């Protein structure tokens, strides 16, 4: 008993987007919409029925094992998450499709902005030292990190995070060099050097 | 208007107990069922319970069942969610949601007919062998034009923290970034603001740090030069 | 009066000894709506929402409407 779902679908602006949900036995279904960073929004639900507030683009059908969630008109903000739901009447329990990623192509390039922090003093004063490199507002989520003292690449004490999807279908990323107060002072400066989309920003700091 | 508010989450050991609640506010808590989703970081919707509306029915996940206990008090506009036996697969944020129509003697279930119509922001369950750890705040501080500056939100455990600026009343230009976990375990974030040069010496600007699972609220200026 | 069409809608579905039954309602005779009964109607019952589905789907072709079902139930 289980609703079957396509992980990924991409689609044009503007073009007709169609998920499918496959089910071995009947059941009514709802679909729910889950923007980045939010809690599921219901879309359709009696199969074919959307809530008041859902733009007319989005509705929805159920016939032969199979429902359709069929979005018109594709637009920016209907990248999103969309689960299928339903209900197994013979061990009494929900049914949830796995997801579908629904992805909007062409959507433009944009370069990151890139902020670096060097070590505050409260934190030197603990024996410590952390350099803040944050990275925003960037599309394609896929950016490269690396760090300089001086012009000597850093390989121990990074951490960066993986791309996060943001409101406006952009990412934001973090990297931390960890360093001790020796290594900060010692050196003459130290770089945050992002690329992305084959173009590097470099940014630095300097203990003076 | 309507508003499904959970607490209760936080850290928890493997084989140990937690107990969540929802406060509902908007609408009549009784003419209503009501139920749990749960949903792992990056991975899917999984329903967990479902209670009717005078308590007397309730449906379970096989994966909660004898471990998970819902209820509810209709006094208090609550909903429970009792689990013992938490394991790893058990971390999770953890969704309070109103059931869509209506329930008549206890017949209603979370049915595709009308689905589940609100969902709450949702609170978020770790279930570990490590210990609560508080985080260190620190004040990145900045530099005709403007100035980013922000707080380092340094090694805590578990998620999640939250940040504000100037207790809200700071809005515009403000980035709080999703935290790294580092290979010790300990999550860090930070969140920077955007302001004008201008303010630097005129205008204050504090980072309300909270960090509910070690009880840690910090509140840090940060000051230029 | 809510609960003279919950117990026709159950046992309009029942059915599919019977024609008294057409005749004892039809007397005592003398959308939202349908979503209201939903869980009454179907409470435990197997393969309730499919059932339900093809009640609305007949209710859809028919452009008090519950009762010419019945004649179109009796036509087999
Ligand atoms: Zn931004
Ligand atoms: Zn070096
Ligand atoms: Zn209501
Ligand atoms: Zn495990
Ligand atoms: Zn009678
Ligand atoms: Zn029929």
């Amino acid at each position: 008993s289980e609703l079957t779902q396509p992980p990924s679908m991409s689609v044009s602006p503007g073009q007709t987007a169609m998920i499918t949900c496959s089910m071995n036995k009947y059941s009514y279904i709802s679909w729910y919409q889950q923007r980045p960073g939010q809690s599921p929004a219901l879309v359709i639900y009696q199969d074919t029925r959307r809530p008041s507030g859902i733009p007319e683009r989005f509705s929805g059908s159920n016939s032969e094992n199979t429902a359709i969630l069929t979005i018109t008109g594709t637009r920016d903000l209907d990248e999103a998450d969309y689960f299928c739901q339903g209900w197994d009447s013979n061990v009494k329990a929900v049914l949830f499709g796995g997801g579908t990623k629904l992805t909007v192509l062409g959507q433009p390039k944009a370069a990151p902005s890139v902020t670096l922090f060097p070590p505050s003093s409260e934190e030197l004063q603990a024996n410590k030292a952390t350099l803040v490199c944050l990275i925003s507002d960037f599309y394609p989520g896929a950016v490269t990190v690396a760090w300089k003292a001086d012009s000597s690449p850093v390989k121990a004490g990074v951490e960066t995070t993986t791309p996060s999807k943001q409101s406006n279908n952009k990412y934001a990323a973090s990297s931390y060099l960890s360093l001790t107060p020796e290594q900060w002072k010692s050196h003459r400066s130290y770089s945050c050097q992002v690329t992305h989309e084959g173009s590097t920003v470099e940014k630095t700091v300097a203990p003076t | 208007e309507v508003q499904l508010v959970e607490s209760g989450g936080g850290l928890a050991q493997p084989g140990g107990s937690l107990r969540l609640s929802c406060a509902a506010s908007g609408f009549t808590f009784r003419d209503h069922g009501m139920t749990w989703v749960r949903q792992v970081s990056g991975k899917g919707l999984e329903w967990l319970s479902y209670i009717t509306a005078g308590s007397k029915m309730s449906y379970y996940s096989d994966s909660v069942r004898g471990r998970f206990t819902i209820s509810r008090d209709n006094a208090k506009n609550s909903l429970y969610l009792q689990m013992n036996g938490l394991t790893d697969e058990d971390s999770a944020i953890y969704y309070c949601v109103k059931g869509g129509g209506n329930c008549p003697s206890d017949t209603c279930y979370p049915s595709g007919y009308f689905g589940l119509d609100v969902w709450g922001q949702g609170t978020t369950v770790t279930v570990s062998s490590a210990s609560t750890k508080g985080p260190s705040v620190f004040p990145l501080a900045p530099s005709g034009g403007t100035a980013a500056l922000g707080c380092l939100v340094k090694d805590y455990f578990p998620e999640p923290v939250t940040v504000s600026w100037n207790s809200g009343a700071l809005t515009s230009g403000v980035h709080t970034f999703p935290a790294v976990l580092q290979s010790s375990g300990l999550y860090s974030l930070s969140s920077v603001v955007t302001v004008p040069s201008s303010s630097l010496g005129t205008q204050t600007y504090i980072c309300n740090v909270n960090h509910k699972p070690s009880n840690t609220k910090v509140d840090k200026k940060v000051e230029p030069k | 009066f809510d609960f003279w069409v919950r117990k026709l809608l159950i046992d309009t579905i029942k059915w599919e000894c019977f024609d008294k039954w057409v005749k004892q309602k039809e007397d005592e005779w003398t959308n939202d709506l349908f979503d209201s009964f939903f869980f009454q109607v179907i409470y435990k019952f197997n393969e309730g929402e499919a059932k339900w589905n093809e009640l609305k789907e007949n209710l859809k072709k028919q452009i008090k409407v519950l009762f010419n079902h019945i004649k179109e139930i009796a036509t087999i």
